[PDB]
């Protein structure tokens, strides 16, 4: 089950 | 989606405490609390994911299953008066979906009540007459039964450099039938207010 | 920012018997970065039938790529892979020797 | 034995064709089982092992939605990395993604993963304590002080307590190692010496050992060999070789160590 | 953290252009156009993911939306329709939080020929309420404006003052249609018997603009300040 990131960007 | 109360009352100084259930939450969802008094911009007020956090303004409890949570606002003045937004925040996402929330009304302690009603004078053209109903506790009062008597509803003013608050509504109206002595007579006011004579 | 030009071997994925069916790889791997451009040569000729894995990267970051293509080994065709990358200033050609 | 599940994320920028190439690869012990990539004529997560083809629909429709909000995520983190790098005109932009967690016996979490690298070079890593950064120069510097303001650390923490050794519990049940197999061929050179090479095919995972032996005794001379490589069906190959004088070549043995077989190997070529 | 937005408030006839502009100085990444009606949620209309990488939100028709840099966002309503009469709220998000701007009440009239600004009348204490309780309030009443885009303030010897003021949250029709809106000032009555002491009710009105046109033949009801004021005195 794949991560999704955390919103704030690089 | 969460669900709130539609409302909640307390006085300045007491702990509130605002829930809001979550039960489809998912692991990667935080919880926000926004605050809005009303007509003016949204303000974030904190966040958790599960673990309690603590911050300058408020305290957020997380249900070990996640699925209810809990704003706790400690020492509640009259300026945290709002409607409070509880809302879930997928941690890879950007977009809010607001609910109705829950209004917190907060009432002042009124000290000293020494309920009146006064008559003010138009400091410029005369025969322009105004009633100040004041200094009554929280205990509410209602438009009049006459489009020709206006009357306001109660509004909390704060004199912060003394430890100051007082309730009061004003009444106002073009006809000569018109005294103050009757103005707020479809409230509930106490049978001590003063009304001086003129 | 590292650039790093591609390893290449040139190999069968069973022990090549004349006459029977087999599979021929070029296994490209080390590079940085991932555009890159790999043919499978037959006597020269550019063979259309070239299928490769899913492009994915080891520890150090750099990609990896397995090219394939079905083939009969016979005594005497010839077999290459040709490897072009921004850190080369030509293609780089690799044999297929089938004792390795 | 000691469980583990990656995801390998690779993000190429691109001009004003506005998306990025993204490609991402997950891996259950090494091995890969599903698949994602933006250049598909319609871009969806897909099974790459037999036994994930039995995950529900639901299942492919979540993961692919995560996918396009991966995509967009390093496409912003690209735009983002362009300006912390001033000018540095290249056509070329490649921010790679690793993470996943190990899992042991007792079911927990052992280790959790998550590193970034940018141009082929480590940018910034999540450290094993799941709540510090470590970064690697003053872009990165810039990047870890906005995650330490937002919290990113703990949304990332969660995913790798929680949905990753969850999930990676479940594919372990889906598809509830290859030992290789060896063998020594023999090369004639010039003037009376030969060649013996020694195969393992066949074999998973790819770490191997191989070597030449006389009578226990390692050869000091130097061995010639070629990099571990797939197969292209799922196993790996890899051989060593030796030069040996024609007519003695009985007496030397090739080792080959691998977690797929209780004990190493041992074999020869034996001449008629 | 600061997002910023103007005007405040903002009338336009019915079939007009609209364009309301939203600044941040801290260069997030994403942005946000949301309107709320009276008594109802924040509904999102437009969120911008980075300049030029915008998507619909919950009600996009009849707007769009411009990012060609990072720091503005604009909404743009090509013909205003009076059921866009609402509070316009932008914000911005570097992934924590979203701050919000302080919101563009819009009203959209089918004519103008309704619109007023405020009366301002200043009511003094009574002398009955000193002598009860030391204390000395003043009302001041602002009368027969439409639509409701006011700002009441009080300035105590030409400063500006939020303490011992309360100001109606509401205003109330004069034919539950122009509105009445009250404030009240109380001070200590030491304070008020000071004839050094100056007091000021001050309400600006956001009315029509210069290149509004103007057909009716009464005074163009602009944007404007109406004040009324009062010295303290020893009674
Ligand atoms: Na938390
Ligand atoms: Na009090
Ligand atoms: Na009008
Ligand atoms: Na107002």
């Amino acid at each position: 089950s794949s991560l999704c990131n955390f919103r704030a960007y690089v | 989606k969460t669900t709130q109360p539609d409302s909640m009352e307390s006085t300045e100084g007491e702990t509130v405490h605002l829930p809001c259930s979550h039960a489809t939450i998912s692991g990667n969802e935080y919880i926000y609390w926004y605050r809005q008094v009303p007509l003016q911009g949204p303000e974030y007020v904190t966040h958790g994911l599960q673990q309690n956090t603590t911050n300058s303004m408020a305290f957020l409890a997380i249900a070990s299953d996640r699925k209810s949570s809990t704003l706790i606002l400690p020492h509640v003045s009259l300026r945290d008066a709002a409607v409070y937004h509880c809302i879930l925040s997928g941690g890879s996402n950007y977009k809010l979906t607001f609910g109705k929330g829950t209004l917190l009304t907060v009432t002042p302690n009124i000290q000293n009540p020494d309920p009146a009603v006064y008559q003010l004078r138009d400091s410029k053209s005369s025969d322009k007459s105004v009633c100040l109903f004041t200094d009554f506790d929280s205990q509410t009062n209602v438009s009049q039964s006459k489009s020709d008597v206006y009357i306001t509803d109660k509004c909390v003013l704060d004199m912060r450099s003394m430890d100051f608050k007082s309730n009061s509504a004003v009444a106002w109206s073009n006809k000569s039938d018109f005294a103050c002595a009757n103005a707020f007579n479809n409230s509930i006011i106490p049978e001590d207010t003063f009304f001086p004579s003129p | 920012m590292i650039q790093r030009t591609p390893k290449i071997q040139v190999y069968s994925r069973h022990p090549a018997e004349n006459g029977k069916s087999n599979f021929l790889n070029c296994y490209v791997s080390g590079f940085h970065p991932s555009d890159i451009e790999v043919d499978l040569l037959k006597n020269g000729e550019r063979i259309e039938k070239v299928e490769h894995s899913d492009l994915s990267f080891s520890k150090d970051w750099s990609f990896y790529l397995l090219y394939y293509t079905e083939f009969t080994p016979t005594e005497k065709d010839e077999y290459a892979c040709r490897v072009n990358h921004v850190t080369l200033s030509q293609p780089k050609i690799v044999k297929w020797d089938r004792d390795m | 034995g000691p469980h583990s599940m990656r995801y390998f994320e690779t993000a190429v920028s691109r001009p004003g064709l506005e998306e990025p190439r993204y490609i991402s690869v997950g891996y259950v012990d090494n091995k890969e089982f599903v698949r994602f990539d933006s250049d598909a004529e319609n871009p969806r997560y897909e099974p790459r092992a037999p036994w994930m083809e039995q995950e529900g629909p639901e299942y492919w429709e979540r993961e692919t939605q995560k996918a396009k909000g991966q995509e967009q995520w390093f496409r912003v983190s690209l735009r983002n990395l362009l300006g912390y790098y001033n000018q540095s005109a290249g056509g070329s932009h490649t921010l790679q993604q690793m993470s996943g967690c190990d899992l042991g016996s007792d079911w927990r979490l052992l280790r959790g993963y998550l590193q970034f690298a940018y141009e082929g070079r480590d940018y910034i890593a999540l450290n094993e304590d799941l709540k510090t950064w470590t970064a690697a120069d003053m872009a990165a510097q810039i990047t870890r002080r906005k995650w330490e303001q937002s919290g990113a650390a703990e949304h990332y923490k969660a995913y790798l307590e929680g949905e990753c050794v969850e999930w990676l519990h479940r594919y372990l049940k889906n598809g509830n190692t290859d030992s290789p197999k060896a063998h020594v061929t023999h090369h004639p050179r010039s003037k009376g010496e030969v060649t013996l090479r020694c195969w393992a095919l066949g074999f998973y995972p790819a770490d191997i050992t191989l070597t030449w032996q006389l009578n226990g005794e390692e050869l000091t001379q130097d061995m010639e060999l070629v990099e571990t490589r797939p197969a292209g069906d799922g196993t790996f190959q890899k051989w060593a070789s030796v030069v040996v004088p024609l007519g003695k070549e009985q007496n030397y043995t090739c080792r080959v160590y691998h977690e797929g077989l209780p004990e190493p190997l041992t074999l020869r070529w034996e001449p008629p | 953290m600061k997002v910023t937005q103007m005007p405040r408030y903002l009338i336009k006839r019915m079939g007009e252009n609209v364009l309301l502009e939203c600044g941040q100085d801290m260069s997030h990444e994403t942005m946000y156009w949301y309107r709320q009606d009276p008594g109802l949620g924040l509904q999102l209309i437009y969120i911008s993911y980075d300049v030029d990488s915008n998507s619909e939100g919950d009600i996009p028709k009849g707007y769009r939306v411009s990012r060609k840099k990072r720091e503005h966002f604009s909404l743009i309503l090509d013909s205003a329709k009076t059921n866009q009469t609402s509070v316009y709220f932008c914000a911005s998000s570097f992934g924590r939080e979203q701050y919000f701007g302080p919101g563009t009440r819009l009203t959209v009239l089918e004519d103008l020929k309704n619109v007023f600004p405020p009366e301002v009348a200043v009511f003094e204490p009574s002398e009955a309420e000193i002598s009860h309780t030391q204390k000395a309030t003043l009302v001041c009443l602002a009368t027969g404006f439409y639509p409701d885009h006011v700002e009441l303030s009080w300035w105590v010897n030409g400063k500006e003052v939020h303490s011992g003021v309360c100001t109606d949250p509401q205003p109330l029709k004069e034919q539950p249609s122009r509105y009445a809106l009250s404030s009240r000032l109380r001070v200590s009555a030491t304070f008020w018997q000071n004839p050094r002491n100056h007091f000021r009710c001050q309400v600006q009105f956001y009315g029509l603009s210069e290149n509004d046109e103007w057909t009716q033949d009464r005074a163009k009801p602009v944007t404007q300040i109406v004040s009324a004021e009062a010295w303290g005195r020893a009674d």
